[PDB]
């Protein structure tokens, strides 16, 4: 019994393509072309003791989105940094906060835009006030 | 007067005035009934964090709150007749700021100071590190501190010459091989985090001499 | 009558297994809000207070999605009233205590929208709560979800006058957040129409402030 | 450090008629006043690197520009010296503007809300909504400033030229008048102004030095004659009163015939010493 | 703007003696080398209002600063007016460093590295990491530059104060000597060079106005003695060779009599002709 976000399987894009998908390049993230790897596809699980979601790779199931000192989204080893709280706003669109205060505050996953344009962006962490964002909206989709 | 248990999370990013809750009176069908707010938070000071809509109950909070500033708020609901007179008596509501885990733990002191025997058996107790942590102590662990040892120098002759219990701080002996002539100062950085070990997390050093 | 009895008072969740209308008796262990509904809130409840039988809210409309939201006090008893529908499928009642934003939807029903086509004209036609009692109703606007495309959408009733309170809705782990979107709608004949976004989720509450028939009749017309 | 307790305007790149406003304690984007409202000090920290940015408000002597975290909405409160009262003052070379980060948070920066008509804090961008414009208040109170030259002994009356057909400067009598009105501008790499009179497309105020005290309009030759360019100074403890010397020889000022308050007399250069006569109420005509 | 095409260097705060240093497509840092190696040409786009910054490597002409977008990679690669080719130039004015942001994304900023010696990116902070200092390559090579200098005619030979006690300057072949050093310090205020000596610490190189041609070392506790000052301007296609020419007057260059190469010769000015005599090698003593 969960209708939020269950475990499985997703794709993650950004609200400004249907088209591009999320994956590891090199040490960052960014959102590229299908290719129906097991690097674009990524797995939700809930962690019920912390009341958060862990999401890892299915290319590399012991790597989860993780963020470094630089403000990046990384792939990394699980960690506290690992521990996302999603808040769903549309049907399948949420916004990524991490669980824990980011420089006291509220910080979520961040794609930068020219002109809804996303090529070759890394996936940043930065600070979130509201739902309005559209830089800071991602859909998750199974499976 | 139907009024449920109300609760209002502190850190509030924005979206004010936001409503709490539409209270009423169940009587509000015999005449016009217009409502209003008393206390702190409300006429009195800190004067407008929460007000009411007159005409239909509407509860709101004007700005964010801080738990560590107030916790809970103690307000009068009034509810009252076109004339003047009083078709309730006087209602107290509580409203219960609900904790977000928003403060680091604290250690008492940048570097804490401590001395241990040459030969002292696996079990002795050395010294005692301690931090604080703002957040509510009662509802949630965000303020339920667990002590570990981040680093030792030197790293000699072992790894884990000392234990810390992650409950009270107090840090022990591990293991034996405490030489003064060798190595007679030890300095251990020891972390402390809230959610017990997984949330907001700070360091601080505890020096440590050994003797004869 | 067959009352059917449940064993404990409930905690903050419980889940109570089930071509009649039957009664469940049950107490709460807390006070506070709760959201009450069947699977898939499939059918409308109703749920009343034991004086000491006192009607609280809900309707009885065949095929008509709902949830209960209500604030239950642990020193009284109160009955589900569940109505006759159609042996297919076993049903059960879904029992939530709620300590966030659906304190602003006491006591209300909360009518479950799912039918909004692309453009054109929807009423959706309940019992009329008394003067000053609610009821609300949870839509999501036709389209796919960008945060910029939007429709245009007239909300009114036909003979009834409410005071209309419309609220978007996220939701996280811990249950729906309501933020403010329109406040005071006059919805007898209103004329005024509010741009919301495709995709985005909303619940509008009504407050029944002229009894003018035994039906209320909420419109819901949409434009581009 | 170069522009520690400098009292400046800050207005916007995205629209420059807007300029951060205080009222009430609150912050709105609001049109040129060319009064204190508009002005703010920079005060700089030496450890933070960062500076406060204090209204200059004579009633309220204690307002900062604050951000009220958690929320991203700028306002003034009472200086606290905290770190959301800090700023780091970035200039953007090329454009001359400012980026102003939050020392809080460098992540934010100030954001220029045209339609709301105030303050947010957002992420970076390429637009100007973050971009902002940082002058001395003097020099913004004055450039492209079309005002009329009232010498303080008479407010009634004001420095004018005759007309388009006598180029000659006068004191006269106020009257809604093209050579009654002069247009103030500021070039910048010659830090100095001049006085266009509005009656010409591109008369300016010259102190003609072939004769030897003389002030005629004359055309705008570039880059030419400083004579023609001037530097305006203000008077202590008056709202809108000004010195007047000139940038070829700095030593002599604008002057009414000293002491002659009749609605006649020339205007002339003349050595600076400072009397009633030799300064101006620098008025926006009504 | 103000800034474009002029050849810099590009420091870092954190550390000044690591500088953005480039060859064969890879950027790194490293020490102060004074040639082109560590020298970048500021190019400024007008529409975009950002900077390409561009290697000065004279094999390579066309390697400008890239980010390897999304990596968090920083390299030299081919020109092809790219948006990660392009950086914001945003100068702290608290403290007079700048932080280089890029023009595709305004969030990062490069960081310096430096235990890898190397650039890499972040979002914006208060670390000293993240800021940079910008320089003439001129001033940034000769400026605290404790140095020898010899005649181009030849280059064992080495411009000194004869000793201690002698403060004449002639020349002679390089023997490690204090008196054969000089300390290049530059003065913003009159945009000149001083030579100080280091067998002292206010013997400066300085003409003799009171004597002809002559050329001596004297003491510097008259600030403003222009005859102290000088001005140290590179010779075209030459890689250390520059003319120096006093402040007092511009027209005499620092002279070599004759001619001769000679163990001795004396050091003078002499109006400014540009031969051989009067271009100098200024390099860095073994
Ligand atoms: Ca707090
Ligand atoms: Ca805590
Ligand atoms: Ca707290």
């Amino acid at each position: 019994e969960r209708t939020f976000l269950p475990n499985g399987n997703y794709n993650i894009k950004s609200i400004f393509s249907g088209s591009l998908y999320l994956n590891p390049v090199s040490k960052s993230l960014t959102f590229s072309n299908e290719s129906s790897a097991n690097n674009q596809k990524w797995n939700v699980e809930y962690m019920a003791e912390n009341r958060c979601f862990k999401i890892s790779n299915v290319a590399e199931p012991n790597k989860y989105l993780s963020y470094d000192n630089f403000g990046f989204i990384s792939l990394d080893s699980l960690s506290n940094r690992c521990y996302w709280f999603p808040i769903k706003i549309a049907v399948n669109t949420y916004i990524m906060l991490s669980l824990n205060k980011v420089n006291e505050l509220d910080y979520a996953w961040d794609i930068y835009d020219t002109n809804e344009n996303i090529l070759s962006q890394p996936l940043l962490l930065l600070p979130n006030f509201d739902i309005y964002n559209s830089n800071q909206m991602f859909k998750l989709e199974k499976i | 007067w139907v009024i449920p248990p109300i609760s209002c999370p502190e850190n509030e990013k924005g979206e004010f005035p936001k409503n709490l809750v539409q209270i009423k009176s169940n009587r509000d069908k015999e005449t016009k009934v217009f409502y209003s707010i008393t206390g702190q938070g409300a006429d009195k000071p800190p004067v407008g964090v929460f007000i009411i809509e007159r005409e239909t109950g509407w509860l709101k909070v004007t700005q964010p709150l801080d738990r560590e500033a107030i916790a809970k708020y103690i307000l009068y609901s009034h509810a009252v007749s076109s004339n003047g007179e009083a078709v309730e008596d006087p209602m107290e509501i509580v409203i219960t700021v609900t904790d977000q885990n928003d403060n680091r733990p604290e250690f008492t002191q940048e570097v804490f100071e401590g001395s241990v025997a040459e030969g002292a058996v696996p079990g002795t107790s050395v010294m005692k590190v301690s931090a604080t942590d703002a957040d509510d102590d009662v509802n949630t662990y965000n303020a339920a501190i667990a002590y570990t040892i981040v680093s030792q120098d030197p790293e000699l002759p072992h790894k884990n010459m000392f234990t810390v219990n992650r409950d009270t701080g107090v840090i022990s002996v591990l293991t034996s091989g405490l030489d003064r002539e060798s190595y007679p100062t030890y300095t251990l950085v020891v972390q402390a985090a809230d959610l017990q070990g997984e949330g907001l997390s700070t360091t601080a050093k505890a020096v440590i001499t050994v003797k004869d | 009558e067959n009352i059917q009895e449940i064993n404990t008072a409930i905690s903050d969740n419980y889940t109570y297994n089930i071509n009649n209308p039957f009664y469940i008796l049950f107490t709460v262990n807390t006070t506070g809000i709760y959201k009450i509904n069947a699977q898939n809130n499939l059918p409308s409840l109703k749920i009343y207070e034991a004086i000491g039988i006192n009607y609280i809210t809900g309707f009885d409309s065949p095929n008509a999605k709902s949830y209960l939201v209500v604030l239950l006090n642990k020193d009284k008893n109160y009955y589900i009233r569940v109505p006759q529908t159609s042996s297919n499928i076993e049903n059960q009642i879904q029992f939530k205590r709620e300590e966030g934003d659906l304190r602003n939807l006491m006591n209300s029903s909360v009518n479950i929208i799912d039918n909004l086509n692309s453009t054109g004209a929807h009423y959706y036609t309940r019992q009329s709560p008394d003067v000053h009692d609610y009821i609300s109703y949870e839509f999501t606007i036709p389209g796919n979800f960008n945060n910029k495309d939007t429709s245009n959408i007239r909300l009114y009733t036909s003979y009834n006058q409410g005071i209309g309170t419309l609220f978007r809705v996220t939701e996280t782990i811990d249950g729906y957040n309501l933020i403010n979107i329109q406040q005071n709608l006059h919805l007898l004949n209103n004329t005024n129409s509010i741009r919301l976004l495709n995709g985005a989720i909303y619940i509008l509450k009504v407050e029944v402030t002229e009894l003018n028939n035994y039906n209320i009749r909420l419109h819901i017309d949409i434009t581009n | 450090n170069s522009l520690n307790d400098k009292i400046v305007t800050i207005s916007c790149k995205a629209d420059t008629n807007l300029f951060f406003y205080q009222v009430a304690g609150n912050v709105s984007l609001f049109q040129q006043t060319r009064n204190y409202l508009e002005r703010w000090r920079l005060i700089y920290d030496s450890n933070k690197a960062a500076y406060k940015i204090k209204s200059m408000d004579i009633h309220n002597t204690n307002l900062v520009l604050t951000w009220n975290a958690p929320t991203h909405n700028i306002s003034t409160q009472q200086d606290s010296n905290a770190d959301n009262q800090y700023w780091l003052l970035l200039k953007d070379i090329g454009n001359n503007s400012f980026i102003i980060a939050s020392y809080k948070n460098p992540n934010l920066v100030l954001y220029a809300d045209t339609v709301a008509r105030n303050l947010k804090l957002s992420t970076l961008n390429n637009s100007n909504y973050i971009k902002f414009i940082i002058e001395d208040y003097i020099i913004s109170d004055l450039n492209n400033f079309t005002c009329k030259i009232s010498p303080i002994l008479d407010l009634n009356k004001v420095v004018q030229q005759v007309d388009v057909t006598n180029l000659n400067v006068n004191l006269y009598t106020w009257d809604y008048g093209r050579n009654q009105k002069w247009t103030i501008r500021y070039n910048e790499e010659k830090a100095a102004y001049q006085f266009f009179n509005t009656i010409l497309s591109n008369g300016v105020l010259t102190w003609i030095f072939s004769n030897g005290n003389t002030v005629r309009v004359s055309s705008s030759n570039d880059q030419n004659n400083d004579a023609q360019y001037w530097l305006i100074n203000p008077v202590s403890d008056t709202d809108e009163t000004y010195t007047i010397t000139n940038l070829r020889d700095t030593t002599k000022a604008l002057d009414l015939y000293g002491g002659q308050t009749a609605n006649g007399t020339a205007i002339q250069v003349f050595n600076y010493h400072g009397d009633d006569n030799q300064k101006w109420n620098i008025r926006n005509p009504p």
